[PDB]
């Protein structure tokens, strides 16, 4: 899928559990947890548009009271072309 | 804090350890987007709407791209709509006797000189 | 009301006010039937087979309570054949 | 049928309606549909001076209050030689 | 068919939004689609009577909220010939 | 995807960009720009139903205050086969 | 006895159910188009 | 025909009324009478679809107060061939 | 598809009007119409995300006004495995 | 696990959810939905203790503003083994 | 040049006035006029970002007192390549 | 003589009354008139730059009070050679 | 067992002494520490949701005054097959 | 295009943000994305001066409401070839 949904999260934990979140409520894949530095953690799914936009409200409505929280949500419908080589493309 | 799957529904569950219109009305709502992507309906569950935390797409990142600058030129419509009330001249009446099939009480018909017919 | 076809239009230029500008057309319970006029309040084609209804009701239907009227088309029927 | 019977409409449904009902009230020949601009759409039929007059008169008490209605209705019983220049001679 | 039905509205989305529910709605024919000028666009259907009024009542709730709206809805049951010369055949 | 979006803005350029942001954000294909007459433009987009909503959504923000603006943002999911013959196919 | 939560779901009880605004017909031409009975609805809500 | 038309009334007896109204009133088939539950009862007839709106005003007009009178009525002159699977074929 | 759109209504005529609507609105298949009892009736449908998110959109806003109405509208975007058990496959 | 979670919603929409979500949250199996009549359903999951609790206050939170509502979230642990006679085994 | 700049005006002399401007202010070179309806005239230049950017300051400065005036001057450095469609070439 | 002259007016009328009034004026080329929509119709003269400036007033002045009246009196000394694609060369 | 157990400290010790409280206390299986950055450690457990819960509780309560503490407490029930992907499986 | 366009942000999502931003807006190549540690991320991209403006321009505005927002946006027009060396060449 096209879409691209990513939540930021002050720790591990958060993000996890908005993963956990955005997977379970729609067909998205988790194509990466990225460690930033300064403790920003960063959890990129993709997924036709319509379950992007509804796996990023539930990960971030989840992840809001999960250890130190969210950060951002932020959804891009069709990336440009480039981007697409600055991002992750399976989960490490 | 343990938050988890047991931080939720507080006072709604028993049986624990412890305890022993849905569319909006039309005429007020004009929806930005019409058809299919509508908002007038509350759909719960997962569906494609976006709230606040998620940013994104639509409203600054679409409406920031490309510098504008608009004018308040002068607007003055010329349609067949807009002279619906233009000022008119003042309606012909008939004086003619006989049967003509005066009709007076319906539209206008007018003939040749402007003359009611 | 009865069920009846409609030949062709009538002209009457001196026609009383009263029947306003409503259109009037000949109508036959059959070809070669005695003809009927009717006002046309629905708008009906040569070769229709239409509802014409009675008397008063003609000039409620033809648009008054107080119209020249005792035959009005009411409706055209979808399928007949007579 | 030398008369001419003419209707102006605001739109085109309410010019359809008229046509209709003249043509179907006597015996006058569409002979065209004219989009004036604006969204003035006018509507011409020819015949015998009582044909037309009937016509017109049907027309424009039908179209009247379709749509945006009608503008003008008009009946020439004998158009000048010149004036046939600009009318139109068969629909298009 | 020959009943003719036709909705006009101010704009083409509204037009296009209503021939959907139009046709969707009933078994009528989209016959075509006019720009009148000023803005108006007309939309007109084919189709036995019950069908085309099923397919207005239609069209006109579905277009009356979109865009500028609609101008007029209309059905004529039987369509004299002669008016069939002004009317289109084929969208196109 | 089959799903149709369009905006109707007041001018052309209002519509340029609305089409403009209309691919960027999603992935849409532009299909056609049509000029309604009277000062209207509408321009179309085909894709996936949600990314035709994202589009949408984005275009109308985009072009609501450029220019005389928005008039109309419509999206149709599934479009009659009907109503695909009055639709443009390919930008002209 | 016991106390408990009545909500009675059913036609009787639904009849005076809070509903959107009834169709309305800005329809013209001749199609039957009364007012005065009962709603009967087309596709989409629309009043027929 | 395939139009349908359905009224739905609270009880049976005010059904029962309609469904003899409607298959008086027009050339239809009553394909089913179905208890909903709650009281709501539910007859459906198909033909066409001029047959099937004479039926349905006539039904309706009949129920309304009979009994505990209407809920609904209802006519669909095409139906999705995917609701045809839910609706009845012939009343049992 | 897998995403799951329910609409529930107060009797059966609101329901068959909603999934008329939404079988037409979008690329969703109607798996079932349930009779809850109390007057409620459930009808579900599957197709991908987007196509149910209009369809239920568009079920909704066609059976509001029919009948008794809508008690929910829903989209379930992924749906867990143990659940297709107690959902229906091929309606009845 | 012999543990029992049972949630009452008024309509089967909530009770979907409902059953979605518990699954979804926890190692349950959904053993049961039953129509108890008057518009309630209830859906029956059965796990370990802490499974059981933690999907059916996950349910809870899921189906309380879906449709009618929860009527009712419970959780037994072990259930007599004459109630068993009663708990339906499988979701049929 | 890749960057899209518009001016729209109401009446062409605003439009030529704008273009003269645009066209000796900068690099660009005139793709289009174009006579959308109702009065408006958009004039289309292409041009590097810069020169673009120059060339719809002057154009605006110049059209604004000039006729009925400035509706829009708008800047698009790089047009989605489907944009590119329905864009003028040269003027015609 | 390279000189632009336009005269824009509301309406044909007033526009050939300026027309006239600026070839008698001045020794001025008419090289067209276009009809821009919406009613606005520009006239055209080219011309040395004095013959130009005598004339475009001289039409003003003449067409300020016929009709609907005037939009603009323009004088564009040297066009940029692109902005000469879009003028008229002779008068037709 | 299926469940995640979380715990984030600010912190090494923090974490370790939180890992050792965990696997004491409950029938939890370590399956990772990560360096998150910025001083954040993760640490989680596996286990039944019973014992994990009991696990996190004593995981907190340890860790709580040691170093700079804990972060985040947090128990996950079942696991998204997609988020395995970004969780450690097995210690070191 | 020698310019370079850079932008710094807290957080990642934010950088993703501002590079689709970029990409978008204007004629830039995105060079690459780089993790500065203490969770500031730079993204940048190269072009002509004034594509690399129009760029920079969009993607601060994008970025700044987006998570923790930008901490820069810099536009160096000629690089020196020694910083061409710590450069990132390609993305990713």
């Amino acid at each position: 899928g096209i879409a691209l949904g990513m939540i930021e999260t002050r720790g591990l934990v958060p993000a996890i559990e908005a993963a956990d979140a955005m997977t379970k409520a729609a067909e998205v894949r988790l194509v990466g947890r990225q460690f930033v530095g300064g403790g920003y953690v960063t959890v990129l799914v993709r997924g036709e548009t319509g379950a992007v936009n509804a796996a990023v409200r539930a990960g971030a409505d989840a992840c809001e009271r999960v250890g130190d929280g969210l950060v951002a949500a932020h959804i891009i419908a069709r990336v440009h072309s480039e981007v697409e080589n600055i991002l992750p493309k399976a989960p490490q | 804090r343990i938050t988890g799957p047991g931080m939720l529904a507080t006072g709604l569950i028993t049986g624990t350890p412890e305890f022993r219109l849905v569319c909006a009305p039309r005429s007020d709502q004009m929806d930005r987007v019409s058809g299919e992507g509508k908002e007038r309906c509350h759909i719960t569950g997962d569906d494609w709407s976006v709230n606040k935390h998620i940013t994104g797409t639509a409203g600054q990142w679409a409406s920031g791209r490309n510098p504008s600058m608009r004018g308040n030129a002068r607007v003055v419509e010329t349609s067949a709509f807009a002279n619906r009330n233009v000022p008119k001249p003042e309606k012909p009446g008939s004086k003619i006797t006989g049967s003509s099939g005066n009709d007076t009480q319906g539209s206008l018909i007018t003939y040749s000189g402007g003359a009611r017919g | 009301m009865k069920i009846m076809q409609v030949e062709k239009t009538l002209v009457s230029t001196n026609r009383i006010a009263d029947m306003g500008h409503k259109p009037l057309l000949v109508v036959w319970e059959k070809p070669g039937a005695p003809r009927q006029v009717a006002v046309d309040a629905i708008g009906c084609i040569p070769g229709d087979w239409v509802l014409c209804v009675g008397s008063s009701a003609a000039r409620e239907a033809a648009g008054s309570k107080s119209y020249p009227s005792d035959l009005t088309i009411i409706g055209i029927i979808d399928q007949w054949n007579g």
